[PDB]
RNA sequence: UUGGCACCUCGAUGUCGGCUCAUCGCAUCCUGGGGCUGUAGUCGGUCCCAAGGGUUGGGCUGUUCGCCCAUUAAAGCGGUACGCGAGCUGGGUUCAGAACGUCGUGAGACAGUUCGGUCCCUAUCCGUCGUGGGCGUAGGAAAUUUGAGAGGAGCUGUCCUUAGUACGAGAGGACCGGGAUGGACAUACCUCUGGUGUACCAGUUGUCGUGCCAACGGCAUAGCUGGGUAGCUAUGUGUGGACGGGAUAAGUGCUGAAAGCAUCUAAGCAUGAAGCCCCCCUCAAGAUGAGAUUUCCCAACUUCGGUUAUAAGAUCCCUCAAAGAUGAUGAGGUUAAUAGGUUCGAGGUGGAAGCAUGGUGACAUGUGGAGCUGACGAAUACUAAUCGAUCGAAGACUUAAU
């Protein structure tokens, strides 16, 4: 719709790179628990990227301490301070739905 | 997005016959709901038979039908070939709107009401 | 389920009141000079002039 | 006290200053006009009337409600207006701020920031009782012929006859609803548009009415 | 966890190692609960030498679900197991270790004790 | 409640316990307002006024009961053919089989147990929930409205401060006041997290076809498997029960006599409840008591004290939806963007065909952000809404004052 879109535009960034599914990221976020500001990272696999526009979002899976863990996070959000692409995987489908019930030499994936 | 009180599985296969038969008499009789959605579906082969590419040739081969006509008698040329030939050099400068529906009133025995669906 | 009265005359005069037929939409054709229903074809010419 | 009508547009969602997540809801108000002011000593109250969209003129032979017909462009041409596809009332805005032919532009509405909004819902058709009022179903197994059919309609005899607001099943929505203390974010008046935080009642191209919170 | 016949798992250093829910506290008819709230749970299974016998009626806490948590910040975070800390009456723990990450909600439960001792939050 | 009586029903008024949906009484379980204490405080006892709203989930028995586990501000008691079988369950109790204990010479019986064992009906009338057509409202029409009168909603926990203050020798620990967040229950909605998505994309097994290769089609639950737009959706996202006004109940009263003092009362003034009437939300002039406002139309006649056809408007028919069982409602009908095509987009799928190159081959890479695409957003009369028809006003009589 056009008039959505031009209410909506003051609100998208450019400062974000690009990355499909597979590629591994390290997403920078601001976190203010505590007393003020500080910073905390996350290293994980791109398993899902749903569409829109101001309403983009993307989910990010790691394994910690032997159990996985899951963020998803709108890509617009101003919470996010950097966003680093390190690996990019080979990959035959959007949706990576079947990372969940492997784990292992099995999840591992390939590198282009 | 009409059903025509049939199942999936023949609401495809009566759609790929009666698109056959028009584009092989040019002209027929049916009831209103089957002119309506047969509109759309036989307004979009014409469209592929007008870029001429083998892709396109490919695709409509999905959806016509094996079907000789002996009328032209130069070698029977099939459905698919009086497509992309006779039918595609016509309607070269018209985009859109390659059919016409007539009505002529309801059937007796049954109370449908009949309609004729020919080519522009 | 089952009826406990017989219906009378007048109950069931009053009921079919609106159970009536309904009068085409005809007009007399430009060409044929006969009637036609509106957006129909003259089944005794064969002229449309949409 | 304040009010304008609009149209639904849909649904989006804008960030606050700290990160917050906010869903909205765009409305759009361009032509509102005022046609008619009733007073005490004259129409027993005092209110104003408004039109919110611009129908086309008058024509010999009209079929449809786009063109105006004429009993509706004289009572229009008195304010030196066009005709208007929608007219309402507002009986909580003051009546001597306001001359007839005044434009009702949508930054009249800032530092008010609560409002209601009133709108007709969409509206189901013929549902049934556990879909219209929410009631619970029978056992699904068991060897129990009771899924969603209604329960017991009265008492044996007590009263012989079912009292008068029964929930039984019918035609559900298309009802006047209003949602109350609502917020505005932001006003664009580039584009005539008001983002209100939440959601409001009816399709996405519905005639909504914006007025200053009740309570 | 959620509903009454949930079964969890102990992530902290104690004996118990499967809990099973009894009851969600808070409010009279409350359906389900999530990381943060307390629960009545029952033990059935657990180590020899642990503290906590095998059925016993103690507390517990929410620390890792399925279902996830929403923020404010419109950002998601999900699990892959549901586990619990059998807590004392006093909101302390009952052990002295704690596996497995947990989310910063139980900060804002005033769960002090539990985030430190936890390798991950 | 267990009985007494035998007045209605034996050409027939179907049981116990549930389930689903409720209603109503107050002899009040919780919440609100008050006396008196053998009432220090925190907590209680008992009694009065109050029916607005609330008043859990499981284990064991066919059950009601009853006991137990864990909670809650509280887990109140009664009526309606012990509410309810043309609404539904059949576990117990009254069918035909068989067995045990007991009784009988016997056929068989329980003052007792055990396993098994068909619940049928297309709604005529009243009643109830939705939705149309007539006539009326003293000319014929199009919009916006007042509200007589009805309906809906009414609940409550835990923390923080006042204040570790009042009280008490200590342990303990507040009272109308100010803030912050929950439970349950209503309601609107699909941006977000999920489900569905049989005319969307991709992978794959067996077999039969398009003459063969390649590429495709039919049938095997939609053959199966991995994703998914619109629409509809809760477990998901917002909001709500918020402040005040006017008269009262039980209470406390202020003046004041009958009765030189006393006394809330017999005249005269106050104060005082989640309850009463308003405030909040929805429907409402068939409210025959049929209301009000703005605007539109108002001529030709044998001079029936009437009539015709039109006028402003509304339909027939046709293209459609945000509406919908049908109808009604809403958008439009070429003096036109209503729908379908066509040309660009968003979203989904994730790398088409052909050809070239590298391998004995199964396959891989390149051409290439490929190809395809139902419902969503724009532009465009190419196709179909043709030509036409029908309905629809000339405004009664009385006073009173002009």
């Amino acid at each position: 719709h056009k008039l959505i879109e031009a209410v909506t535009k003051s609100q998208l960034r450019t400062d974000l790179p690009s990355f499909r599914p597979g590629d591994t990221l390290r997403v920078h976020v601001r976190i203010i628990e505590g007393t003020r500001e500080r910073i905390q990272v996350f290293e994980g696999v791109v398993i899902k990227r749903r569409g829109g526009g101001v309403s983009e979002t993307f989910t990010v899976r790691k394994i910690s301490s032997g159990v996985g863990v899951e963020r998803t996070f709108p890509l617009h959000t101003p919470k996010i301070e950097k966003i680093e692409v390190k690996r990019r995987g080979k990959v035959r489908r959007a949706k990576l739905y079947y990372l969940r019930s492997l784990r292992g030499k099995a999840a591992r994936i390939q590198e282009i | 997005y009409r059903k025509l009180g049939r199942t999936s599985d023949q609401r495809k296969a009566m759609l790929r016959d009666l698109a056959t038969s028009l584009i092989i008499s040019e002209r027929i009789e049916t009831t209103e709901a089957r002119a309506k959605e047969v509109r759309s579906v036989v307004e979009k082969l014409i469209t592929l038979g007008k870029k001429g590419d083998l892709a396109s040739r490919r695709n409509a081969a999905k959806t016509l039908r094996n079907v000789e006509i002996l009328n032209e008698d130069e070698t029977t040329q099939t459905a698919l070939q009086k497509l992309f030939g006779e039918i595609a050099e016509r309607y070269t400068e018209r985009q859109g709107g390659y059919t016409r529906i007539l009505k002529q009133g309801p059937r007796r025995g049954d109370g449908a009401e009949s309609v004729i669906i020919e080519l522009v | 389920a089952v009826p406990k009265r017989r219906t009378s005359k007048t109950r069931k005069n009053k009921r079919r009141t609106h159970f009536k037929i309904s009068v085409p939409g005809m007009t007399e054709c430009p060409n044929c000079g006969e009637y036609k229903l509106s957006h129909r074809v003259c089944k005794n010419c064969g002229s449309y002039n949409g | 006290t304040k009010g304008i009508l609009g149209r639904k547009i849909g649904m989006t969602q804008v960030f606050g200053e700290n990160g917050e997540l906010i869903p909205v809801t765009v409305v759009e108000a361009k032509e509102n006009v005022v046609l008619q002011k009733k007073t005490v000593e004259v129409d027993g109250y005092n209110a104003i009337q408004v039109g919110f969209e611009d129908k086309k003129a008058y024509k010999k032979d009209a079929k449809s409600n786009k063109y105006a017909n004429k009993p509706a462009e004289g009572h229009a041409k008195k304010a030196d207006a066009a005709p208007k596809r929608f007219i309402r009332e507002f009986r909580n805005v003051d009546v001597d701020a306001y001359e007839v032919g005044q434009e009702v532009s949508v930054d009249t509405f800032v530092a008010g920031d609560v409002i209601d909004v009133t709108g007709v819902s969409k509206g189901k058709g013929f549902q049934g009782a556990i879909k219209r009022h929410g009631q619970s179903r029978g056992p699904m197994s068991h060897g129990s012929h009771f899924h969603r059919a209604p329960g017991s309609v009265g008492m044996a005899s007590d009263a012989s006859r079912v009292f008068k607001g029964q929930k039984m099943p019918g035609r559900m929505g298309g009802n006047t609803v209003t949602v109350q203390n609502l917020e505005v974010v932001q006003v664009d008046t580039e584009n005539k548009v008001i983002l209100v935080k939440g959601n409001v009642p009816g399709p996405k191209k519905g005639l909504v009415e914006i007025r200053t919170s009740i309570k | 966890m959620i509903q009454q016949e949930t079964r969890l798992k102990v992530a902290d250093n104690s004996g118990a190692r499967e809990v099973l829910t009894i009851k969600v506290l808070g409010g009279s008819g409350r359906k389900t609960a999530n990381i943060g709230d307390v629960i009545v749970c029952t033990v059935k299974n657990a180590t020899p030498g642990g503290v906590v016998k095998k059925g016993d009626v103690v507390k517990a806490v929410i620390v890792r679900t399925k279902s996830g948590v929403r923020r404010n910040d419109g950002s998601y975070i999900k699990f892959d197991e549901n586990a619990c800390v059998i807590i004392r009456d006093d909101k302390g723990p009952r052990g002295t270790r704690i596996f497995g990450p947990v989310a910063r909600e139980l900060r804002e439960g005033n769960f002090m004790k539990i985030v430190s001792l936890a390798p991950e939050v």
